[PDB]
């Protein structure tokens, strides 16, 4: 939950359109 | 030692002519392709042989299908649902008979 | 499905294209022809999967004497090996084993 | 995390073909109690490439089904065995389902994958709802000049020795030998090394996938043999307009030999209007094929995979009734008319749904 | 591949696979000395003997057309055991025949050497083709050598020495050369010589799915009228 | 090389064209001779269906023909309406009767279910002789690992010395 | 080179400053 708002954000400075599933797997990729 | 080196040696060359009579098979095999195919006479071609035994069950009357085949595998296939099953008996031939007849004290030979 | 078309019109469902390739042509073809019944020179099909037997050895003799160091090998095992048979098959390095001890004393 | 989840396990080389489990990863649908999809990826082709498809709100597929993107025998995550019978890949399913607990599910196919979805439901077709094939018909591709260069990239990659060959070798080879860029990139991805850094390798097993291409014979992926049969269930195919895979021109005529209910062009095949480009057989990578796949894929899970034959849609579920033969059921004192087909609960053999539904009946009585 | 999966694909109504003593009303039963007066039987214990006469008459009967040739006779003599080894091997129960397994294969055998005492047996006739063919092809080989020039085989054989030199002192890393390389090579130049010569065509489908057939020309026409003979 | 021998026997009653012992496979030579090969059509559509009306005209051409020629037509239909009714009264149960009446009467089935069978294995022949092979071609494997295991003896007691 | 894979899976044009703040986010 915490890591969702941090590459969110990220995403967000770019103002690059973001899906629920890349964000999970960028965060798996994070833990990965 | 220079028995080992020519029994090895001998050994090896009857499994390299094994070997290689695979390898020419699965070699020739690559120009042969669904059976479903080709004509009649072609396929006994590719199966030069086939022909061959076919006129010996012919010449010796063996007209009996399967009859010469240790595992009659299409005489299985044509009885899976007969009455009585059963496939021919091992080189059985259509002429032979080996009906015999007693006569005992007894009505009907028995 | 069972309803295919009318009956002058059946046999043009059968005909199935590997390229697109505009019109078609309907036939499809049952057999290969055949028209000269030559022998080929293929060797024959029958060939295929047959054990290990006799033919091996004796063909493999026919091939060693076309070269001299074949013709050495074939003289030498069938009258110096004591073996039943020239099918020859190993199953174990006993024979193997006891010739590098009785020859690495040296 | 929670929608994407992938059982992890180490491929397996059996000796028996029945011993053989199927690994992919699995996407939870939107809502509680959704029937299952089993998709199948093209051959070689990663299961990850179709999860931006069917994770796209705009789609919104995961609102109809759960999605299992799984992978074949040889392929990827799952257990390899040399054979590559349509048969024996069906039975895999079949014990996936079960350890699963699965009772049935829709199949989806993309290329080869295609053909493997529609042969399980040819061999079961009573554990299947539907098939979804993408760019595929059940026929014999084996001279398709689209196959004949996979099969001749498959066969290109066995030259490549991983102990070795270094890194730069194998991406110069690449390059050069495999000129399609999305094969390329495919098989590169395809690439992974082991643990403790003890080499590298192909996630599908490259020994056995070249020899049933390269045999080119009845068991290869590219031919679709007689032995399969007739799939008897809902069948849905969309395809390209011009795609090197399926040819409008005859390429049709299969999906009638094979299928029963396929009513034809307009109604269960559909073709994408697009250009001729041969990385159009990629339907995931640009929307305009991804759109029109997506919409025909939400109308044949909403309203017409799972319901019965002779029903033309899902509404037509208990208002429509359908003649019956004489002489087909036990009780003798039968007045035989006309019934509504009975359909069932989707994962009714491992849940107690009508169990449980039955005592609610009595509570109103 | 594809297997039976009827599992009572050899199941008979006298057991598994059984091909010697199948199952009828007529069973055979025995006979009491002391109650038979008289009895009509043709088996006999001669079977032994007229299976080792048969061997030496179809064996030197048909060493008559050799012409002396003693590859051929060895090879012949491979294939008569072969057909005489079959009772001894098959997996067909010889010994439990329904009426005498020993008679039925010497009467079997006694109507082919009929045949071969008469010269035409299809299997002398097939011998004598095979011969005819091989040695033709020795013959062609025994010229070119006396003529200095190199046989079609040798020039393979000399090709496919300098292929393995090339390989292995290019693999260093390895020096391990299977069977396996070996054989890849040759047949990468077998497939080549093949597809070299002028052969017909013996696949259904070129690298199309067309037949490679006469027969397999479609429109477009673009063949105009045969054109007679020239002077 | 050894001079070989000239020629073998050669047969003085046994020719390609009219081969001394019989079997089907000249019989199917001669057959393909007569009805000659397959006659592939080359065009794309085929010959009845693009000619309907022509093949109409003609098709009732020659029952105008027949009906113009036979006077006695009338004479004709009584005189076989005892023949159809008999026979298709009498053979309807072992044609079409069976396939819903007392006795279904499977034998001609049985027969296409086994040729059928028939048919995938030998779509299958390459498949099935090649996995036999590879068990054998195991086993020869393993045999020509004894001589691999030789050549190295000399090197070994080179290098052990 | 797996966040620049992941972007090229879901079609999303990345730029090379994106990267580098997925790469420290990760490594962070
Ligand atoms: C002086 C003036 C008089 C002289 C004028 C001279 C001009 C004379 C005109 C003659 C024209 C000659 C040129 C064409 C010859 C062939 C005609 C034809 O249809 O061929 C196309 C047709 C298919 O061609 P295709 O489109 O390329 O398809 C290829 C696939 O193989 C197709 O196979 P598929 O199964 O995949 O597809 C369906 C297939 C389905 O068709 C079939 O496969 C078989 C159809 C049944 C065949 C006939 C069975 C007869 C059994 C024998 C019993 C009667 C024998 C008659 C003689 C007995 C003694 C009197 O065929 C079709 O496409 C649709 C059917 C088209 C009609 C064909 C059947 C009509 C009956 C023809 C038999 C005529 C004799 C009996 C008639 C009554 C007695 C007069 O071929 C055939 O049907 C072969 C049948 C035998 C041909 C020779 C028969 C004699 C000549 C036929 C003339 C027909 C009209 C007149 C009689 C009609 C009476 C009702
Ligand atoms: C030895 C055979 C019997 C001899 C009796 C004479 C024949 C019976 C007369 C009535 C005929 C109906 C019976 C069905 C006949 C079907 C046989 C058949 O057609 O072949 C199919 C058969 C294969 O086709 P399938 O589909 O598998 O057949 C099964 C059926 O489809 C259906 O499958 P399934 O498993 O259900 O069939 C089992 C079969 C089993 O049959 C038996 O096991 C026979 C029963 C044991 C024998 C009992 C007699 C005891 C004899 C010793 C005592 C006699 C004492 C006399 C005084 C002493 C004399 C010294 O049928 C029965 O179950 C018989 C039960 C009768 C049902 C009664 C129901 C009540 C009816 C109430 C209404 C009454 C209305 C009556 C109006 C008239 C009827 C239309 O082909 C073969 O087996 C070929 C081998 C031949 C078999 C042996 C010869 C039998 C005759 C075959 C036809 C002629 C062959 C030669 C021509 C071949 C081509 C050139
Ligand atoms: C079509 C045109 C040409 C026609 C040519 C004729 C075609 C005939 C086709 C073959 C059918 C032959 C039937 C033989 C009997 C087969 C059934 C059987 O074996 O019985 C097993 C039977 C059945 O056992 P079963 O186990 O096999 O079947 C069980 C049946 N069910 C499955 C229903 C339980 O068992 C017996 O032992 C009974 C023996 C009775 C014998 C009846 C046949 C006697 C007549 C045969 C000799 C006739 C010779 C005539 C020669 C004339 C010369 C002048």
């Amino acid at each position: 939950a915490p890591q969702n708002l941090e590459v969110e954000n990220i995403l967000k400075r770019y103002h690059i359109n973001y899906t629920q599933a890349l964000i999970d797997e960028l965060v798996d990729w994070k833990t990965g | 030692l220079d028995d080992i080196e020519n029994e090895l040696s001998f050994h090896a060359a009857i499994w390299l002519n094994a070997y290689a009579d695979y390898t020419m098979f699965l070699f020739e095999l690559e120009e042969y392709n669904d059976p479903n195919d080709y004509l009649m006479h072609e396929n006994f071609d590719f199966f030069r042989g086939l022909e061959t035994e076919l006129e010996e069950l012919t010449e010796t009357h063996n007209y009996i299908p399967g009859a010469k085949d240790d595992v009659n595998l299409r005489g299985y296939l044509a009885t899976q649902f007969a009455w009585g099953k059963k496939v021919i008996s091992f080189y059985r031939h259509p002429a032979d008979d080996f009906k015999c007849a007693k006569a005992t004290k007894n009505m009907l030979g028995r | 499905t069972l309803q295919w078309g009318s009956l002058a019109e059946r046999p043009m469902v059968d005909r199935v294209m590997s390229t697109s390739t505009w019109p078609v042509p309907y036939y499809q073809r049952l057999f290969k022809a055949y028209p000269i019944r030559e022998k080929k020179d293929k060797m024959s099909l029958l060939l295929s999967d047959i054990d290990i037997d006799d033919t091996n050895w004796y063909q493999a003799k026919d091939f060693l004497r076309g070269s001299f160091r074949g013709r050495q090998i074939v003289d030498y095992v069938e009258n110096n090996i004591a073996s039943n048979t020239y099918i020859l098959i190993q199953q174990d390095v006993a024979n193997m084993a006891k010739a590098y001890v009785h020859d690495i004393c040296g | 995390s929670r929608i994407i989840n992938h059982l992890r396990g180490d491929p397996v080389y059996q000796d028996n073909t029945k011993d053989v489990s199927l690994r992919g990863t699995f996407l939870r649908g939107k809502y509680d109690d959704l029937p299952t999809m089993i998709f199948f990826t093209e051959a070689c082709d990663l299961t990850a490439n179709w999860i931006p498809f069917f994770t796209n709100p705009q789609y919104d597929i995961l609102a109809h089904r759960n999605v299992w993107l799984l992978n074949p025998r040889n392929f990827g995550n799952s257990d390899r065995h040399p054979s590559f019978d349509l048969q024996e890949m069906s039975d895999d399913v079949m014990r996936f389902m079960y350890s699963q607990k699965i009772s049935m599910a829709t199949l989806g196919g993309h290329g080869i994958g295609g053909k493997i979805a529609l042969a399980v439901g040819c061999y079961h077709a009573e554990r299947v709802t539907g098939v979804f094939s993408i760019d595929s018909s059940p026929m014999d591709q084996r001279y398709h000049e689209a196959f004949k260069e996979f099969k001749g990239y498959v066969n290109a990659l066995t030259e490549i020795n991983f102990k070795t060959w270094s890194d730069k070798d194998v991406k110069v080879f690449l390059k050069e030998n495999i000129k399609d860029p999305k094969w390329r990139s495919i098989f590169t991805n395809n690439i992974s090394k082991n643990a403790k850094t003890q080499s590298d390798s192909f996630n599908f097993e490259i020994n056995y996938l070249n020899h049933n291409l390269n045999f080119n014979k009845a068991d290869s992926l590219g031919n679709w043999a007689v032995k399969n049969g007739i799939y008897t269930g809902r069948a849905h195919f969309i395809f390209p307009e011009y795609s090197r895979w399926v040819h409008l021109a005859t390429n049709t005529l299969p999906m009638h030999k094979v299928c029963a209910r396929v009513k034809g062009f307009g109604h269960d095949i559909f073709y994408v209007q697009g250009d001729e480009n041969p990385l159009n057989h990629w339907v995931y990578d640009f929307e305009n094929y991804a759109n029109v796949v997506a919409s025909k894929l939400n109308k044949f899970l909403h309203s017409y995979d799972g319901v019965h034959a002779l029903l033309k849609d899902r509404t037509e579920i208990g208002n429509f009734m359908i003649p019956d033969r004489i002489k087909s059921r036990n009780d003798s004192k039968h007045i035989y008319g006309d019934y509504s087909p009975a359909h069932l609960h989707h994962n009714w053999r491992f849940n107690h749904i009508y169990e449980k539904h039955d005592e609610l009946d009595k509570k109103l009585n | 591949g594809y297997k039976i999966r009827n599992k009572s694909i050899f199941w008979t109504r006298a057991g598994w696979k059984n091909n010697w003593h199948p199952k009828n009303f007529n069973a055979p039963r025995p006979s009491y000395g002391e109650f038979t007066m008289g009895i009509r039987c043709r088996n006999d214990h001669h079977s032994f003997l007229r299976y080792v006469q048969t061997y030496r008459n179809m064996s030197r009967h048909c060493k008559q057309y050799f012409l002396g040739d003693k590859q051929l006779e060895e090879t012949f003599i491979l294939g008569l055991r072969s057909l005489f080894l079959v009772p001894y091997d098959s997996q067909c129960l010889t010994d439990q025949i329904k009426h005498g397994g020993e008679r039925r294969f010497v009467d079997q055998l006694d109507r082919d050497f009929e045949l071969i005492s008469y010269n035409t047996h299809p299997y002398q006739l097939f011998t004598y083709t095979v011969r005819n063919e091989h040695l033709a092809w020795k013959n062609e080989q025994y010229e070119k050598i006396q003529k200095g020039e190199k046989t079609f085989e040798q020039e393979l054989l000399d090709y496919l020495d300098e292929q393995v030199l090339a390989e292995k002192a290019k693999l260093r890393d390895g020096q391990n050369f299977s069977i396996e390389r070996m054989t890849e090579i040759a047949l990468h130049v077998f497939r080549k010589a093949r597809a070299g010569k002028v052969r017909p065509a013996q696949d259904v489908r070129g690298p199309d799915g067309n037949v490679n057939d006469f027969l397999e020309q479609r429109r477009p026409f673009e063949h105009p009228n045969p054109t007679g003979v020239t002077h | 090389m050894k001079k070989p021998m000239a020629k073998a026997y050669e047969h003085p009653y046994n020719s390609e064209h009219h081969p001394l012992n019989f079997s089907a496979v000249k019989i199917a030579e001669t057959f393909h001779d007569f009805i000659g090969p397959e006659q592939v059509s080359p065009h794309y559509e085929s010959f009845a269906m693009s000619r309907k009306f022509l093949l109409t005209f003609w098709g009732g051409f020659f029952v105008l023909n027949f009906g113009m020629a036979t006077v006695d037509l009338n004479w004709i239909m009584k005189s076989t309406y005892i023949p159809w009714i008999f026979w298709f009264q009498l053979m309807y149960f072992y044609v079409e009767g069976k396939n819903s009446m007392f006795m279904p009467l499977l034998q001609r089935f049985y027969r296409r279910a086994a040729a059928n069978e028939i048919f995938t294995m030998e779509a299958f022949y390459h498949e099935n002789i090649e996995n036999k092979l590879r068990n054998l071609m195991r086993i020869t494997k393993g045999q020509l690992e004894y001589w691999d295991i030789h050549t190295s003896y000399g090197e070994i007691r080179a290098d052990s010395i």
